[PDB]
């Protein structure tokens, strides 16, 4: 149950920067075992690859597996990913500074994104720190 | 890992 680089290259066939996107995706899924690459229709408009799953976020002495979806545009890594928190039936989205009504994530890291200094490993690192202070979702009481 | 979130505060 693991994705081969070959399968990843096929998923980004229509991408403008393929090797770069594959390279970073491999890095991300290797370090974050709970994120999985999936080719899906973005908003039912067009196919793009995204990293789906959870990232470990420590909050008040406990670690939570926050559900997220990182959409890699066909311009990745030159343009930042479009990121969303994805609440399950047992939780709700906490709208605030870094999360809007739709669960879309907003971070300075994304706003000033610039290749090659900016990357997914850096972005996820930021999310763990930022969400650790302000969770993007909470379990339903 | 199974999606988890902190209790509402």
């Amino acid at each position: 149950s693991a994705v081969s680089e070959s399968q990843l290259k096929k998923m980004v066939s229509k991408y403008k920067y393929r090797d770069l996107t594959v390279r970073e995706t491999v890095n991300v899924i290797t370090l974050y075992k709970d994120l999985k690459p999936v080719l899906d229709s973005y908003g039912g408009s067009r196919e793009l690859m995204n990293l789906t799953g959870t990232i470990p976020v420590p909050y008040r002495g406990n670690t939570y597996n926050i559900p997220i979806c990182l959409w890699l545009l066909d311009t990745y890594p030159y343009n930042p990913p479009i990121c969303f928190v994805k609440p399950t039936s047992s939780m709700t989205i906490k709208t605030g500074k870094h999360v809007d009504a739709n669960g879309k994530i907003y971070l300075p890291y994304l706003h000033e994104w610039k290749h090659p200094q900016s990357d997914l490993l850096g972005l996820i690192q930021v999310m763990i720190v930022v969400f650790g202070d302000e969770p993007p979702v909470f379990s339903r009481p | 890992p199974e999606p988890t979130a902190p209790p509402e505060e």
